């Protein structure tokens, strides 16, 4: 039996810091039984986080032996960032049960027959109601703050699944899921509609398979991504209570509570009926209990096929549900155009669409009572199995990864292509069949002509039967296009993006109920194109110069009115649509045309406004070493110096690895413990060896056990030894031993960074194609990339001056209005930018956006500062690329990324120089010839191995082509000797930083003509 | 065999040549020449085929059927072409020379590398066993030359030293034997080591800036500035025409190619670029 | 290819830039660097070399200072800013010829010490003039750009 | 016995549709080699709607393709979306490296695909753009702008195959053939060469695409680890038939350069009834299911 | 510390007198868990000598024989004709790696002199005769692992995995 973690989750309230050592069980619960602790909640605790063996197991459950009167909270990733709690408190007992009355505004109105619904109801709001009560995020432990308290609560409750799985007799599971070809699936597209809906498919398909998990095992079963800040879990809980039965004035205390802390923008989830951003990754892992219910009762089974087959069948069942819903909706709009055709094809090729265009890998490692319990309680090395099992999972995943199967290989296309029994609408191919222009791999089912008449030639072919659907299809399916079954299914899901609710609500409604819910309302969703973006600042201009330049265009429906309710996921579209310039027109006909082009440009010449540039900027961001970050390797710290392969003989980098965790362990504790451990470190080359220094520092232990006595045994005999050999484990085989709490903390940081990243990208004119936090794929205008990257790279660590959506932005922390939350300051993060024409095939653009970053995070090395000497850091590169150029800008120039509060200002400083130079180029101070002249000065500046000489050289190169003979633009000297190594790859990258700055500006100014 | 005979020929640039390629901003030249694979100038087989096809269709408007069915009919694509051109390989590019205390004071020489001669020997080997295409002496000369690879070699044995394209000092040596001249031009041929040869050759190309001027005020129009690469006069390319056995190929090779000496290749012909002389290696050497 | 020549020019410029102790001599050398490469490639290397040595005041003291520059890096050139700048440029050219194997260093140092062999140096340079002019242009232009960038305009 | 196909010029083996430029494969598929050989050996009387029947009649069993650069032999090797050419001396320890430890796995395999990768030393990707001109205007004819990424060779390269029959190996010698896509040329040369056959090792290298009978697709796929240790599985078209001017077929295949486990053999041997057994025996005859041992240069077909 | 030793599975019953060990320590390299064998060693370049079974070191990379390492040393009748070495626990190509290695391990090997008087061309052979290993478990697999008839309820399971996994090379001389 389970579903009762409410006793174990709140085994420590969000007022722990003000309890230990005065500061004047605790509040077990006002609505539930009392919490039970025999071997369930504390055997969960002493195996969930890292403290319970770090500062000693008896010294932890003591929680006052090295006690501190102050409450600090250091960063999980950076021990060297001290954060205080100030003096603000949660309101005292005379007002305490104040907030408890909000624990019964949505928990008692909904009848509690459903325990799972109570958990999932309470699992999302335990965090959000207290940041309304301004509790400032008291850390997990006071004596060793290395996690926020919730990263301990949710962690102990999440591995409570293993606890309960081992409760009965023997079982426990770790489950992982990884979709197989996300990168290539995404590339398959034509319109930026296909891209968004395909990323949303990768997200929502995977979300469906764990909607089952969250309804059957409740929430908190997910390790990654944490569902603490999810644009999907919030939406799902919302529209699930919408089914369970609500009144529009009872639950909005949760609806609008979410509305601000997630979906910071006005274009809400309850105004589109879908989360506007695909945020779910393609890899999600789970921890599982050995028990399973088939209705009202649990029963365990030993077969290791228990969960893999269920995950696979549910994943296929989701695709079945969505294609049947597409069939239903296409039958409903049998006449509304482009849906007669969707119905026709879904009727023709039915057994092809039975298989999902996305495959998944699913691996599973188990655990037994052995190695975790001795007779009926824990044994030694029990904190050493969760990381062990997790490494088993990661190793099995990366073992499988050695084989790539494409989803198209699932289909039975032999007899279809061997004979002319392939159904083809439009041009009956002369060559048996044609390939689709959106995948290139599959045979097409719909073939629209390029043009010879374009009005009857698409009827004489039978792709349409009437003259009215000619426009209806020519709007959605372009000329000369050839679609496969899968490509048409995607383009259909794109013509109407709300069908995905079937795959989104996750076995909660019926397909017919939802298709009938959205078959009544006619909500024209809009999704930008690449031509839309390549004209943003055109639009933005016309908004101000409203009609002073619209006289020839008044009757060209570009200065017309907004129709009814056309609202989009694109936040820029949703605050410029009503101003007076219709944003749903498609510029490929107006100024990006070839007939109406000489006209609109001729109108704009006499009106002296900027001609739109046919260039957008596809921006992709990938983190650096996130995997082994979650697996404990210190490589994301020493990016470039230490690497993944260096972790086959990790003792070999003893000097460079022991230098790091040395200051990461002791600088993580607070109190006398800081002196307790800072002697047991490096205790092999002390003139003192392992287990010999055991009672050589004993004083600080024994001199404290006789300070405050309440436990029966003041005799240690084991407490120094286990702790010292714990640290010996983490440093000899040098890692940070990963625990569930570690995973939950970094995943929560990933989600918070995700939502602030959304806030940043729509703070620009960006259109989020995908944002997993750790990753990103957007489409910004060319003129907003740099400030984005600079912001993004800093925001990812936490840096900058603005309250972003509704949360603060500290140095390594994010504060949600009073509560300091950790971030990823150490985590390097690469970027890639491709200046693309709107007419370039999106396939190649996406593919080399992926390849550039993937191979450049490997090939590129650059001279990095490290302790004074100069290594070759690998990652943290913001790569740029034009039609024939390429550029690399390092982002950190230091290893580790940050260790001081000042170091944050060094983050992404080179691009900042690029900004302060791009400003003065067009401000009329420095010519653009600064970028032609440089080739004259480049050889001397490269060959110059001295600071002041290079200073004078660059200063002369600036002066010689200055427009005002007084400009003082001081390029810093650290940018002078940093070289760029590029081994065995046929690209042409300049091996010096200033040439890369010049090429960056060259690339960006290239996409402005 | 379905490639029964082969016609090796030379491509002498009478004027400068510009067989264009993909114009783009990565090469400090807006309109670059067609690069081969080693950075050398080349003429793609498609460019050769199309240009010579157009020229023949214009000059012999009655043999139009023979030309259509040997070089590929356009309006009735149902039958493969009986004729095929190999990519034209750069055989020698002219270079300005400054003699250094030598016997015959020249002002320009032909410059080759060993990569180019290896490719020429590849073409020549692959067609020598066609029972009519024999030209043993040519590949024998090429092999004598290729033996000496690594050393900057001169064929006419009087230089011993030179400065090429005003910028490259190289020392030359003979071939221990006269090695009768490949072409019948009275200019020495210099086979250079590849590293220095690429520099000499890339410097032998013409890089021109061009502008568009407003007819009225003789000012330059906004944006009318770009660069192009030409291949100089006297440049020699090497290519092969391969033909299947069909009888229209026989009449083509008989009286279409015997009266074929000059041809227009490449683009920009209104600037007088592209006049080319075709020398068949079946009568000369 | 002549890409090591930029490194060569940096070090040769550092030499003559420390050797010229008077700032007016630095500015004189600046004007020399900007005039003499033009003149070398418009009139020929031999005319301009004769012009340089005629203006260099090649007395044994100045020649010893030159040789010390070739070796010491603590040396100092003296003697009438015009003359000292022409001698600094003479050293620029000679330093190139030494570090590029065109002229054997020992033969040069012998020439800058004896007197009969100075004419031998000039004759050898005469026979090497095409090679020298072809090979030294990148180096001399690097010197010109360095002098324009580092020595303040007078 | 052994046939060296020496491309005289950059080649084009069009793959995966035409829709910046269309990309070329590295190693031509066996259908292309079989079609070129049948083009040589053709007689205009054996026509039938089965392209591969008339092709199996024209020749004999052909063994898969690899690279001879300069005496060296290069072989394809893929990890999944990552093709490379390696010399066999680096395939020896590969199975050991396969179920070797994790970080050693990535160290070794990424050292193989990046530094030991001899691809880029051998292959250049040369974009070629062509247009069409109308013979009266002398300006580009409208809509005729095509591009293709040809496969250029930095150093002299040969494609190596092994043919069993020795009768055709006389009228194949020194033939200039129209190998590949847009009218490119290669020379064939025949030489007697010694190659072992049918060794019973555990790990083989797919020198050619191992086809899958579209009946065991679900069976072969849902437990994929049992058959391929590393490589790629993809749906490939079988080319274009000259006789009837159509595409040929589409089949799931194990792309050449994959590492297959011995089990796959028995698997393929158990999932073919007489009909498709004959079909796929023909497929193997023209050269699809060729395996080589990581031990040494020793080939074998799966069925035959 | 610890150490191990090598046993092989030929088509011959030449394993009777090899070592005097059953357990040695308490846990083992190769394990017995209900899905066949685990941590099974593969050594290339050594070919068997069926009659009076030994393994000669050849010069072949694909000449391979599989074996099993368990804690002990043979008979106190060796150190003149065997080999033995102490590897850093990861110089071992062993199939189905399950347990964490001990960062060090000492292992002996049954060695044979090359016998440099014969033109040895080997031949690989597969295991046959389900009975042969069905009672080599009577010979060693129960002698070396008493677990036989006590844990594994599917005997023919391990029988068939020994069928499918193990295949080796012979001197054939
Ligand atoms: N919903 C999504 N939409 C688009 N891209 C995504 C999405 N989720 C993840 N990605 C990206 O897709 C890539 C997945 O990495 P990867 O592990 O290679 O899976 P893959 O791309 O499917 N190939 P594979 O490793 O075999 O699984 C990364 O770039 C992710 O950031
Ligand atoms: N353990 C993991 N948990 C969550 N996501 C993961 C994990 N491992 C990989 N991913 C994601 O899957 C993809 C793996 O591709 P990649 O990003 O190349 O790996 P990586 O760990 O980030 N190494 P790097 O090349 O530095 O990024 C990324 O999108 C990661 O965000
Ligand atoms: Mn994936
Ligand atoms: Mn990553
Ligand atoms: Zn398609």
């Amino acid at each position: 039996f389970l579903d009762y973690k409410i006793i174990a989750l709140l085994h420590d309230p969000p007022n722990k810091a003000w309890v230990i050592t005065g500061r004047a069980a605790k509040y077990i619960i006002n609505q539930l039984f009392g919490k039970n602790y025999s071997e369930k909640v504390d055997n969960a605790d002493k195996l969930a986080s890292s403290i319970d063996r770090y500062l000693g197991s008896i010294v932890y459950k003591e929680r006052s032996l090295f006690e501190n009167r102050s409450i600090f909270l250091k960063n999980i990733l950076l021990s060297n960032i001290q954060r205080d709690i100030g003096n603000l408190f949660p309101k005292d007992k005379s007002k305490l049960d104040n907030l408890i009355l909000e624990y019964k505004k949505l928990l008692n109105v909904i009848n509690k027959t459903n325990l799972i619904l109570k958990y999932q109801l309470f699992y999302l709001i335990y965090e959000l109601v207290w940041i309304d009560s301004k509790y400032e995020n008291t850390p997990s432990d006071t004596r060793n703050p290395t996690h926020t308290i919730f990263d301990h609560l949710y962690a102990t409750a999440a591995m409570m699944n293993w606890i309960l799985s081992l409760e009965k007799e023997a079982k426990g599971y770790l489950l992982g899921i990884d979709t197989i070809g996300v990168a290539d699936f995404i590339s398959k597209g034509r319109k930026t509609r296909d891209l968004w809906i395909s990323s949303y498919l990768v997200s929502a398909l995977l979300w469906y398979v764990i909607t089952w998990f969250i309804e059957e095992y409740g929430p908190d079963v997910i390790l990654f991504p944490s569902l603490r800040f999810n644009q999907f879990y919030a939406f799902y809980l919302l529209e699930k209570l919408r089914k369970e039965g609500v009144s529009e004035d009872v639950i909005d205390e949760i609806k609008e509570l979410i509305t601000k802390y997630i979906f910071n923008g006005d274009d809400l989830f309850e105004n589109l009926k879908i989360p506007p951003y695909p945020i779910i990754p393609g890899r999600i892992t789970l921890i599982l209990p050995g028990l399973i219910r088939e209705g009202e009762e649990y029963k365990k089974v030993q077969d290791d096929n228990c969960f893999i087959s269920k995950v696979k069948e549910r994943y296929n069942e989701g695709w079945r549900k969505l294609i049947e819903g597409l069939r239903c909706y296409s039958e409903r709009k049998r006449e509304d155009g482009f849906w007669n055709l969707v119905c026709r094809v879904l009727k023709l090729t039915e057994d092809l669409l039975q298989t999902t265009p996305l495959n998944i890998r699913v691996k599973q490692v188990s655990v037994t009572e052995d190695e975790i319990f001795n007779n009926n309680k824990l044994r030694s090395d029990s904190w050493k199995i969760y990381d062990n099992k997790y490494r088993q999972l990661v190793s099995e995943f990366k073992k499988s990864k050695l084989v790539k199967v494409t989803p198209e290989s699932r289909l039975k296309l032999f007899e279809l292509t061997k004979f002319d029994k392939l159904p083809q609408i439009g041009e009956k191919s002369k060559r048996g069949y044609e390939f689709c222009t959106s995948c290139g791999v599959l045979p097409a089912v719909v073939i629209m002509p390029k043009e010879d008449e374009l009005e009857k030639k698409l009827i004489d072919l039978g792709i349409a039967r009437d003259e009215k659907d000619v426009r209806s299809i020519k709007n959605m399916i372009s000329p000369g296009e050839r679609l496969c079954p899968w490509c048409l299914v995607k383009r259909a899901l794109g013509a109407e993006p709300r069908l995905m609710r079937i795959l989104l609500l996750g076995d909660l409604y019926s397909v017919e109920k939802i298709v009938n819910e959205i078959v009544s309302r006619d909500v024209k969703i809009e999704i930008p194109s690449t031509s839309d973006i390549a004209s943003i600042k055109t639009f933005e201009e016309m908004i101000e110069k409203k009609n002073e330049i619209c006289e020839d265009l008044k009757e060209e429906e570009v200065c017309e009115k907004p129709s009814e309710s056309v609202l989009s996921m694109w936040q820029w579209f949703n605050k410029n649509y009503y101003n007076g310039i219709n944003l749903t027109i498609d510029p490929e006909e107006y100024w990006f045309s070839e007939k109406r082009r000489r006209y609109y440009f001729s109108v704009f010449r006499r009106h002296r406004i900027t001609f739109p540039s046919p260039y957008y900027a596809l921006v992709r961001a990938d983190s650096d070493y996130l995997g082994d970050l979650l697996e404990g390797k210190l490589t994301p710290y020493l990016a470039g110096i230490i690497d993944s392969g260096d972790y086959a003989n990790i003792s070999e980098k003893k000097e460079e690895v022991n230098k790091l965790l040395e200051e990461y362990l002791v600088n993580a504790g607070s109190g006398s413990i800081v002196d307790y451990v800072k002697t047991v470190l490096k205790c092999i080359r002390e003139n003192l060896n392992k287990c010999s220094c055991a009672e050589k520092i004993y004083s600080n232990e024994v001199a404290k056990v006789m300070f405050r006595v309440n436990v029966e045994k003041a005799n240690v005999e084991e407490e120094v030894k286990n702790s010292l050999e714990y640290f010996e484990t983490i440093l000899n085989e040098g890692r940070i031993i990963v625990t569930p709490a570690w995973h939950v903390s970094i995943s929560s940081a990933l989600n918070r960074g995700l939502l602030v990243e959304l806030e940043l990208v729509n703070k620009h004119k960006g259109f989020v194609i995908y944002a997993g936090g750790d990753d990103l794929l957007a489409m910004l205008p060319v003129d907003e990339v740099l400030d984005f990257i600079k912001e993004s790279r800093r925001a990812f660590a936490g840096f900058g001056t603005e309250k972003l959506g509704n949360m603060c932005l500290e140095n390594g922390f994010v504060r949600i209005n009073n509560a300091y939350y950790p971030s990823l300051p150490i985590v390097g993060r690469s970027y890639s930018v491709i200046i693309a024409h709107y007419a370039d095939p999106l396939f190649f653009v996406i593919n080399d956006s992926y390849n550039l970053l993937e191979e450049g995070k490997e090939i590129i090395r650059y001279r990095v500062m490290y302790n004074g000497e100069y290594k070759d850091a690998k990652k943290d590169v913001a790569i740029f690329r034009y039609q024939g150029l390429t550029s690399v800008i390092p982002l950190s120039l230091k290893r580790p990324i940050v260790s001081s509060v000042s170091d944050f200002n060094e983050i992404a400083s080179i691009i900042d120089v690029i900004l302060e130079l791009k400003k003065r180029i067009d401000e009329g101070r420095i010519s653009v010839s600064l970028l032609y002249d440089y080739e004259k000065y480049k050889h001397l500046i490269v060959a110059s191995d001295e600071k002041y000489l290079t200073e004078f050289l660059v200063k002369d190169w600036i002066k010689r082509n200055s427009l005002r003979k007084h400009v003082e633009f001081t390029i810093d000297e650290k940018l002078y000797g940093v070289r760029l190594t590029i081994e065995n790859y046929p690209i042409k990258i300049p091996n010096d930083l200033i040439s890369n700055i010049v090429y960056t500006l060259r690339i960006i100014y290239g996409g402005e003509k | 065999p379905y490639y029964a005979f082969a016609e090796p020929f030379f491509i002498h640039a009478i004027t400068h040549l510009h067989v264009g390629s993909g114009s783009s901003v990565e090469e400090e030249i807006a309109l670059p020449f067609q690069r081969d694979e080693l950075g050398y100038p080349t003429i793609y087989a498609s460019s050769l085929k199309g240009a010579i096809k157009s020229f023949l269709l214009k000059e012999f408007p009655d043999k139009r059927d023979v030309i259509y069915k040997v070089l590929g009919e356009d309006e009735n694509p149902e039958e493969a072409s009986l004729g095929t051109f190999l990519d034209a390989i750069l055989f020698a590019i002219p270079s300005r020379i400054i003699e250094i205390d030598s016997a015959k004071p020249y002002v320009w020489v032909y410059v080759t590398t060993y990569e180019l001669l290896k490719k020429v020997k590849l073409y020549l080997d692959s067609i020598s066993q066609l029972s009519n295409a024999s030209f043993s002496n040519l590949k024998n000369k090429i092999d004598t030359i290729l033996a000496k690879e690594g050393k900057n070699i001169t064929l006419d044995s009087d230089l011993k030293s030179a400065i090429l394209n005003e910028d490259f000092y190289v020392e030359l040596e003979a071939l221990n034997n006269k090695i009768p001249s490949i072409i019948n031009a009275g200019v020495p041929l210099l086979v250079l080591e590849d590293s220095i040869g690429r520099e000499v050759i890339n410097r032998s190309l013409i890089r021109v800036r061009r502008i568009r001027i407003d007819r009225d005020k003789k000012v330059v129009e906004t944006g009318g500035l770009w660069s192009e690469e030409y291949v100089p006069m006297k440049t020699i390319f090497f290519s092969v025409l391969l033909g299947k056995e069909s009888k229209e190929s026989a009449i083509f090779a008989s009286c279409i190619l015997r009266n074929l000496r000059y041809v227009i290749l490449g683009g920009k012909e209104t600037i007088g670029k592209g006049i080319v002389e075709l020398r068949w290696v079946k009568d000369v050497i | 290819l002549y890409e090591e020549d930029y490194k060569l020019a940096l070090e040769a410029f550092k030499k003559v830039f420390n050797a010229l102790t008077h700032y007016g001599a630095k500015q004189a050398f600046r004007s020399r660097a900007r005039d003499l490469v033009e003149e070398i490639y418009n009139s020929g290397f031999i005319p301009t070399f004769f012009y340089i040595i005629s203006k260099a005041e090649l007395n044994s003291d100045s020649l010893d200072s030159l040789i010390s520059l070739f070796s010491s890096d603590n040396a100092i050139l003296r003697g009438s800013d015009e003359n000292v700048s022409y001698s600094a440029y003479l050293f620029i050219i000679l330093y190139y010829l030494i570090k590029r194997g065109i002229i054997e260093q020992k033969f040069l140092i012998q020439a800058l010490r004896c007197e009969k062999t100075r004419l031998d140096l000039i004759d050898k340079l005469y026979n090497l003039a095409p090679i020298i002019s072809a090979k030294i242009r990148t180096y001399l232009l690097a010197i010109k750009r360095l002098s324009e960038a580092l020595i303040e305009a007078r | 016995k052994r046939v060296l196909i020496k491309p005289l010029e950059p080649l084009m083996f069009r793959s995966q549709g035409e829709f910046t430029a269309a990309q070329s494969l590295i190693i031509p598929r066996p259908s292309t080699i079989a079609g070129m050989l049948g083009y040589i050996l053709f007689n205009k009387s054996s026509g039938t709607g089965d392209w591969l029947s008339d092709l199996t009649n024209l020749l004999a069993t052909i063994y898969g393709t690899f690279i001879e650069t300069n005496g060296e032999y290069l072989f394809p090797l893929r990890m999944g979306n990552h093709l490379a050419l390696v010399d066999q001396q680096h395939l020896i320890n590969l199975p050991t490296l396969l179920e070797k430890e994790y970080e050693r796995r990535e160290k070794g395999i990424y050292e193989l695909f990046y530094d030991k990768n001899k691809l880029f030393q051998i292959i250049n990707h040369q974009d070629r753009i062509g247009i069409s001109i109308d013979k009266s205007t002398r300006t580009v004819k409208e809509h005729y702008l095509y591009s293709a990424r040809y496969l250029a060779f930095k150093k002299e390269v040969n494609y190596v195959i092994f043919i069993d029959n020795d009768a055709i190996s006389d009228k194949i010698n020194g033939k200039i053939v129209n190998f590949g896509g847009e009218n490119r040329i290669a020379k064939l040369e025949v030489d007697d060469y010694k190659v072992d056959t049918s060794i019973e090792e555990e790990y083989y290298l797919a020198l050619s695409p191992i086809l899958i009978p579209d009946e065991a697709l679900d069976n072969f796929l849902d437990n994929i680890s049992d058959y391929v240790a590393m490589g790629k599985v993809d749906k490939i078209s079988l080319g274009f038939d000259i006789a009837n001017t159509k595409r040929k077929e589409m089949l799931t295949a194990i792309l050449e350069g994959s590492i297959v486990k011995r089990s796959i053999i028995d698997f393929i041997k158990n999932e073919i009834k007489n009909d498709l057994r004959y079909r796929f025996s023909k497929y193997e005859k023209i050269g699809y299911n060729t395996l080589m041992s990581l031990c040494k240069l020793a080939l074998r077909k799966i069925l035959s | 510390s610890t150490q191990r030793e090598y046993v092989f599975i030929p088509i011959t019953n030449s394993i009777t007198i090899d070592v005097k060990i059953t357990i040695g320590g308490s846990d083992h390299i190769t394990n017995i868990d209900e899905r066949g064998i685990h941590n099974v060693l593969v050594i290339t370049g050594y070919a068997v000598d069926e009659k009076n079974g030994r393994l000669v070191p050849t010069l072949d990379p694909c000449d391979y024989v599989k074996g099993i390492l368990v804690a002990g040393t043979p008979q106190q009748a060796q150190s003149n004709d065997f080999l033995t070495l102490k590897l850093p626990a990861n110089k071992l190509y062993l199939i189905r790696k399950k347990g964490n290695i001990s960062d060090d391990l000492k292992i002996y090997i049954p060695y044979s002199s090359p016998d440099a008087r014969n033109s040895m061309k080997t031949k690989p052979v597969s295991i046959s005769d389900d009975t042969i290993v069905n009672n080599i478990i009577k010979e060693v697999f129960d002698k070396i692992y008493n677990i036989t008839q006590k844990e594994k309820v599917k005997i023919e399971k391990v029988k068939e995995d020994i069928k499918e996994l193990f295949s080796y090379y012979a001197l054939e001389q």
